[PDB]
């Protein structure tokens, strides 16, 4: 009902060495 | 099939209308 | 009112009331009732309003545009003069449009006013309408939405080349 | 381009001939935009250090606006000077070479033939 | 399990705590004055005075003038026997065509 | 003023209108100089528009 | 819904009725101007080329 | 134009120095005062445009889009204030600041005397709209739309930038007033063909074009209500305004370069209207309706007759008002049922009779009921395209069947039939919502009385 935000699943896509 | 043909058409029309890619500095 | 030359109305011919039957028509009684109940109070209120118009008489004026040089005698790419030429040409374009509208109003009023004999009795208005539509079409048709005095001059020059070639090929 | 011009008297921010040009007014809209950049700088300075943005350091915001207007005034003087030098060199080069800029004959549209393309 | 999360807030009803709510705000005085501002500066100001402004525009794009001017020019050229409109917009004497 | 915030936009209008008049004097190079509205000045008058 | 429609009609009529009464008083007492030829030497103002008084007011004040 | 830009900028200290319960009231009041001020632009002339300065001007094309733009801000502040109630105060002021900045960009986008200032303001309008859509869009799932925005930047605005710099070098100016008198015919060559595509494809995506409309039933769905209102009402019409400015320079090559894209629109409005008959999402249905109506504006600009420009600018103003009201009706149900599914909440005339009256009026303006200016624009475009080709009336009239068909279907599904049983949070209509519907509809109905102010520079 509220606004979507990044979960852990979305946030872990930008934590590695390369994209 | 698309981008190679469009690029070759651009090179053909650069031959025709005289399009310079490494253009000499004039001004 | 208006000007009876630009809006011509031929002289009205009404027939006299010729009562043949003894039964009184309702229309004369309703006309007298309309003349008493409706025409008189409206006319009195209009006279009051017209007295109040007379208590402050002030005027307005029809704006005049003196003729500036047209696009033919303006230099190429000289915007100070061809701007004036374009403003003159656009004012003449809108005025030519209203001339065509006046001739259309004449033709429609002639058709209704003549009724069933409209084809016989409105030949002159139809002739004037054909001439003014031919003139307006030769002057302003097919210019496009980005019309200008240059487009109109080029259309006039192409038409004059066609007329000169048609004159030459006839001899 | 103009680097041979400011090579006879190098490292002059404003030369002497720049004093023959009208300086910008203090109500120059360019200089007013530079003062607004100073006010924005003061607000960002209070924002990044968690101060009240519109309240804290009014002397500091005043020095931000003052310092940006002060630097921008001389920057606008040099800007106006360099465009004046560009036009001076342009006009003196056109005057010193009349053969390269011929007075091309002005034809009115009564002689100019343009092709009419009808929209139909 | 998954992370520490605040739960989904339920949709509030503005009619419960204020049955005279116009929906502008939950504070009733703010709500009623928001209603008065929207209705006055929307309807009493922009629509009414705006339609009054547009209705009495001083000859928007000189249409009426252009009719009355036409009522001059037709009267000038009905009387002098001229045609009502020439087929050429400009004078054909001041035009130089390309020869062939 | 207790209602000093309701004059931000309206004075911001008038000042804006002020600057519009301020730009009109910078565009008066053809005031009474066009070929359409050139005329002699009436008595007690210095410009045709401001 | 009825509260909205009452408020809609009220806030429309709030300046509708003074505007209609004022336009009526202008058309009755101040009244419609008359067409006239431009005199010799009299150059009219730009707002003096229009007929209705509210149009003259708009062309004089704002335009 | 500086009597409009400066009050729009003074809405920034008005929105940041206002008390926390007063920031909607103050911005709504002063933006309504700016919208009342916006009628001074009606000083238009039958020959000359209203030319303020070296930087700003206004003919009768830009003037109604300016009035609609300055009118759209109070309506967006009304529409977007409910679902920002639990928002932070500073984030709420950031939302209002992005709306004000978008209006500030638009009102000097439409008045741009010179075309590269038009380009700067034109591509400046995307950034506050982007931030409004992606910070307050309530869900963001844009895996396919990133590549499409890359396609918009590649095929669109950058060739327009290179083309405008080329005209700046060739003509010596990009002042539209100078380009009225220094325009050269653009003849048939391959250089001029890529010149035409560079001058047109940015505005083709902004309309949008059929086949290029892939962004619009996504960006309308993933947006807040103010973002969808400004996308439907104004931000599509930048493409039509830019086409009507840039087709001055593209003659006479337009007379044979329009033929593909005209087909893309004449068939395209047959498809997208038909697409509206199979929409589960109501907001997507209104998006595809916006595509189906801007296809006619694309055709009317490309055929460049007077009747087509008059119909196209009347259709732009009318569709701005109408589709903005349709998105506001879609939100006035979404704020209750919390889902955009059009088959979820049915039979709403049993529950909300006045709101169903607003649905009926917005549907009748959507399907071009005369004498509304939707029909005036629709009709004049249809007349001009009949003058273009006498067969196109079929593709017009068939569209004018399907445009009716989804307009009442949207009325019949949402408002008629049996009410949904398991939905019991259907509140009565707030006075804010009905005021929003009336401030859409009543200007749209009053413009039927005097349509001559929305028929463009060649009325
Ligand atoms: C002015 C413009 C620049 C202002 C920067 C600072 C703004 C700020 O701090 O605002 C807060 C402040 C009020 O806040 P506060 O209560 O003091 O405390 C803040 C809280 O702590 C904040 O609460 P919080 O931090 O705890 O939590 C909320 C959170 C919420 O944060 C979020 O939700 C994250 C962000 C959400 C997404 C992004 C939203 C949009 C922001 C970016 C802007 C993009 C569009 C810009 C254009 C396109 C380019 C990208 O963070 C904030 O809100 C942070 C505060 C700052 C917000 C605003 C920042 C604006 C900077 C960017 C714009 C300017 C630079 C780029 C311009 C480009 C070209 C135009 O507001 C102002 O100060 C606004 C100005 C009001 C007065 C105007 C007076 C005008 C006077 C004119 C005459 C004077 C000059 C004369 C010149 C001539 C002299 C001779
Ligand atoms: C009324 C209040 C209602 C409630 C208030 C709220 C109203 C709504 C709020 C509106 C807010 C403003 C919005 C913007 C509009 C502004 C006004 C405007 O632009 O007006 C335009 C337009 C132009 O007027 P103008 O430019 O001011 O003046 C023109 C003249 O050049 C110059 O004018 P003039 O000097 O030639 O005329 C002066 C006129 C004053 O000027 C006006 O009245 C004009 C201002 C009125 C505007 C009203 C607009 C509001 C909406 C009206 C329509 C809806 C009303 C509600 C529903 C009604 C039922 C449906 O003087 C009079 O009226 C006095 C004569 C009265 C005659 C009747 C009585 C005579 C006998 C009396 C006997 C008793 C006394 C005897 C003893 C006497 C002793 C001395 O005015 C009108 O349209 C007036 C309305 C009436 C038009 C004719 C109505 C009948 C037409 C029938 C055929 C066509 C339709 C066929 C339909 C077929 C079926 C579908
Ligand atoms: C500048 C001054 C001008 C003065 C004159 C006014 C000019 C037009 C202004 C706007 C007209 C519409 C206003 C009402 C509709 C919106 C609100 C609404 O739904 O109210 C329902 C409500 C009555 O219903 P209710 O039972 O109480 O509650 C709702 C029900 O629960 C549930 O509702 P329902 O289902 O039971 O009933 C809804 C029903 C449903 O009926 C329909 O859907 C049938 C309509 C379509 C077929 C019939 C019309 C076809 C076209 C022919 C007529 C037009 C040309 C005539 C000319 C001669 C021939 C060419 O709609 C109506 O009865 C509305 C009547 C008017 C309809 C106009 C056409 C709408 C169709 C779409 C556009 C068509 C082309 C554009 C037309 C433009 C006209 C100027 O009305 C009110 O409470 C009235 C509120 C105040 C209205 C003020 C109007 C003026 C606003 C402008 C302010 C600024 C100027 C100052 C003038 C002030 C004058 C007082
Ligand atoms: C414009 C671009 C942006 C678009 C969005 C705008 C939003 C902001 C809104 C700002 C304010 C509104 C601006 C537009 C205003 C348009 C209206 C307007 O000014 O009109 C001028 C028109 C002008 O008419 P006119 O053209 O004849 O004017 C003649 C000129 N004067 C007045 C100087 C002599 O006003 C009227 O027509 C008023 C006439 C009297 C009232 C109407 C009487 C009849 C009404 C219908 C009766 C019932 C019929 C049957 C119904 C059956 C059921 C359906
Ligand atoms: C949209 C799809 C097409 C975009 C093309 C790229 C922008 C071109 C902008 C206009 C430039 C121009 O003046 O073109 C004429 C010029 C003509 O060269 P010119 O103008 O320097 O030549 C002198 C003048 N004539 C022609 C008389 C000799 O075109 C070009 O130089 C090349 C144009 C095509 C560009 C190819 C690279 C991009 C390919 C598409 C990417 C998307
Ligand atoms: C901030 C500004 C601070 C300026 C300090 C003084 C700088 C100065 O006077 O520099 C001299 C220089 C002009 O000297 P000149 O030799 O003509 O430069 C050729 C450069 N290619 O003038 C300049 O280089 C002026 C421009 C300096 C801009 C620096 C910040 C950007
Ligand atoms: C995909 C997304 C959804 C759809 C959006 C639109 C995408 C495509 C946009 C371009 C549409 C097609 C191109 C425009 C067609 C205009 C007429 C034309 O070019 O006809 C084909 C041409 C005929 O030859 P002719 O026109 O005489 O060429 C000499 C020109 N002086 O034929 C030829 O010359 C032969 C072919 C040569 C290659 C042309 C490549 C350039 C055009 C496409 C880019």
């Amino acid at each position: 009902a509220r606004q979507w935000q990044p979960d852990v699943e979305w946030a872990e896509q930008y934590g590695g060495a390369v994209m | 099939c698309a981008y190679m043909g469009l690029t070759a058409a651009l090179v053909k029309m650069g031959q025709l209308e005289g399009w310079k890619v490494f253009a000499e500095p004039k001004v | 009112s208006w000007d009876k030359d630009v809006y011509p109305e031929p002289p009205r011919r009404t027939p006299a009331p010729s009562p043949q039957t003894s039964l009184p028509n309702p229309i004369t009684y309703l006309t007298k009732a309309f003349d008493l109940l409706v025409d008189r109070p409206v006319t009195l209120v209009r006279e009051f309003i017209e007295r109040q118009h007379a208590k402050n008489k002030y005027y307005y004026y029809h704006r005049e545009f003196r003729r500036v040089p047209d696009i033919t005698e303006c230099h190429e790419k000289d915007v100070l003069c061809m701007f004036e030429a374009e403003m003159q040409w656009k004012r003449d374009y809108k005025v030519d449009q209203e001339i065509v509208n006046i001739i259309q109003e004449r033709l429609k009023a002639c058709q209704q006013r003549e009724g069933e004999s409209h084809r016989q009795n409105c030949a002159k208005e139809l002739q004037q309408f054909t001439q003014v539509v031919k003139a307006y079409q030769d002057r302003y048709h097919d210019l496009g939405a980005h019309y200008s005095a240059r487009k109109c001059l080029a259309k006039q020059k192409q038409r004059m080349l066609a007329e000169r070639k048609a004159t030459k090929e006839a001899a | 381009m103009m680097t041979g011009r400011q090579a006879r008297a190098p490292l002059q921010f404003l030369p002497d001939e720049a004093r023959s040009l009208p300086p910008p007014k203090l109500t120059d809209p360019r200089l007013a935009y530079i003062g607004f950049l100073g006010y924005c700088s003061g607000l960002i300075d209070n924002a990044i250090r968690r101060r009240p943005v519109l309240s804290a350091g009014l002397h500091r915001q005043f020095l931000y606006i003052t310092s940006f207007v002060f630097v921008g005034y001389y920057l606008l003087k040099r800007q106006d000077y360099m465009y004046a030098v560009r036009d001076h060199d342009m006009f003196s080069y056109i005057k010193s070479h009349p053969e390269d800029f011929p007075e091309k004959d002005k034809k009115t549209y009564r002689e100019v033939f343009e092709e009419f393309h009808p929209v139909r | 399990l998954r992370w520490q999360e605040d739960p989904e807030p339920e949709d509030e009803n503005l009619y419960e705590k204020n049955p005279d709510s116009h929906g502008y705000d939950k504070d009733p005085a703010v709500d009623v004055w928001n209603m008065r501002v929207v209705f006055f500066f929307g309807f009493s100001i922009v629509l009414v005075l705006g339609s009054t402004f547009v209705a009495y525009l001083p000859d928007y794009r000189m249409q009426e003038w252009a009719r009355r001017e036409a009522e001059r020019l037709v009267k000038y050229r009905e009387a002098h026997g001229l045609p009502l409109m020439e087929s050429n917009c400009f004078d054909p004497s001041k035009i130089q065509l390309p020869e062939d | 003023r207790d209602h000093w915030i309701h004059v931000l936009v309206p004075v911001g209008f008038v000042f804006g209108y002020y600057l519009d008049r301020k730009n009109d004097e910078k565009l008066a190079a053809f005031r009474n100089k066009s070929l359409l509205y050139k005329r002699e000045l009436k008595p007690q008058e210095e410009v045709t528009w401001k | 819904d009825k509260r909205f429609l009452k408020l809609l009609r009220f806030y429309i009529l709030l300046t509708g009725i003074p505007v209609v009464i004022g336009i009526t008083l202008i058309n009755v007492f101040i009244g419609e101007a008359e067409l006239a030829e431009i005199p010799e030497g009299y150059v009219p103002e730009h707002w003096e080329y229009f007929k209705h008084p509210i149009s003259r007011w708009i062309a004089r004040t704002f335009f | 134009m500086l009597k409009y830009i400066i009050p729009t900028m003074m809405l920034m200290p008005l929105t940041w120095l206002s008390k926390n319960s007063m920031i909607w009231i103050n911005t709504t009041l002063h933006s309504l005062l700016i919208s009342l001020t916006s009628l001074l632009l009606l000083n238009q002339f039958g020959d000359n445009s209203l030319n303020f300065s070296l930087t700003f001007f206004s003919d009768s094309l830009s003037t109604p889009l300016l009035i609609l733009t300055m009118w759209l801000l109070p309506l967006m502040l009304m529409a977007s204030q409910h679902h920002l109630s639990k928002e932070n105060l500073a984030r709420k002021k950031l939302f209002i600041s992005m709306l004000i900045l978008l209006q500030l960009f638009l009102i000097m986008t439409f008045t741009a005397t010179e075309l590269i200032f038009f380009y700067i303001m034109f591509e400046a309008t995307l950034v506050p709209t982007l931030i409004i859509i992606t910070r307050w869009g309530n869900q963001t799932e844009r895996l396919n739309a990133g590549l499409y925005f890359l396609f918009y930047t590649l095929a669109g605005s950058l060739p327009l930038l290179v083309a405008l710099i080329y005209i700046q070098n060739t003509m010596g100016s990009l002042n539209f007033l100078i380009l009225q008198y220094w325009v050269q015919p653009m003849p048939n060559s391959w250089s001029n063909t890529f010149m035409w595509l560079a001058c047109m494809m940015a505005f083709m995506v902004k309309m949008p074009l059929y086949g290029l409309h892939l962004w619009l039933p996504k960006a309308h769905v993933e947006a807040p209500i103010a973002g969808s209102m400004v996308l439907a009402a104004i931000l599509l019409k930048l493409g039509g305004y830019g086409m009507m400015r840039i087709t001055l320079l593209l003659n006479p090559i337009t007379d044979f370069m329009a033929y593909p894209f005209i087909m893309l629109s004449l068939w395209g409005m047959i498809m997208t209207s038909s697409i509206c008959l199979r929409q589960t999402d109501l907001k997507s249905l209104i998006a595809y309706s916006s595509v189906s109506h801007m296809a006619l504006v694309i055709v009317a600009i490309l055929i460049q007759t007077p009747w087509s420009y008059m119909g196209a600018t009347a259709l732009m103003i009318a569709h701005g008002l109408t589709s903005s009201m349709l998105f506001c009706l879609a939100n006035s149900n979404y704020e209750r049922v919390h889902s955009r599914t059009m088959i979820l909440a049915r039979g709403l005339q049993t529950l909300l009779p006045l709101m169903a009256a607003w649905w009926l009026l917005a549907s009748l303006t959507n399907l071009a009921l005369p004498p509304s200016i939707n029909l005036i624009g629709e009709l004049f475009v249809v007349m001009s395209t009949f003058s273009w080709s006498n067969i196109t009336i079929i593709l017009m009239g068939l569209n004018m069947v399907i445009t009716a068909l989804y307009s009442l279907y949207m009325l019949i599904t949402t408002q008629r039939g049996k009410h949904t049983h398991h939905i019991n949070n259907i509140l009565p209509s707030f006075t804010r919502e009905n005021a929003l519907m009336s401030l859409h509809m009543l200007p749209l109905l009053l413009l039927s009385l005097n349509p001559k102010i929305i028929l463009g520079p060649l009325y």
